[PDB]
């Protein structure tokens, strides 16, 4: 396979296709006002 | 300024009427679930 | 109106953040109009 670009690429192209990931996440507007407040709460000055 | 901080400093005990609206529901504010007294200070901030 | 206000309140009421400036910002006061000219500049010098 490591003999030519062509026969890589097309076993590459081909392994990737099926990875198929399905992950469970919460609210990002739940999380980024949580977080938001941690942060509003503890600093001093309009914090990065 | 002096005059006003002056009259200010003798009205004060005026703020008493709080004390009563508030100690006026003893019962009230005591016999229930909800009240507390001991800080748990791990409380995340962002339920408060 | 902040120092009787102080007197309504548990600690419990304020920020642990601002409870600290708070502090601070009467820390200035006492060293702006309260201090001897001579008794700043041995806090300045003392790094204090």
């Amino acid at each position: 396979v490591y003999m030519s670009p062509l026969a890589l690429n097309n076993l590459a192209s081909r392994l990737l296709r099926k990875i198929s990931l399905h992950l469970v996440m919460q609210m990002v507007t739940a999380v980024q006002q949580d977080l938001g407040e941690v942060v509003s709460v503890s600093s001093n000055v309009t914090n990065p | 300024n002096t005059a006003l901080l002056s009259r200010f400093l003798d009205a004060t005990p005026n703020l008493l009427g709080i004390y009563e609206a508030i100690l006026a529901n003893t019962y009230a504010n005591a016999v229930n679930v909800y009240c507390d007294s001991v800080y748990r200070a791990d409380i995340p901030i962002e339920w408060k | 109106c902040l120092m009787l206000f102080q007197a309504l309140i548990p600690p419990s009421a304020l920020t642990a953040r601002q409870r600290l400036d708070i502090n601070n910002r009467f820390a200035y006061f006492l060293i702006k109009c309260h201090a001897t000219q001579a008794t700043t500049a041995r806090l300045v010098a003392n790094q204090v």
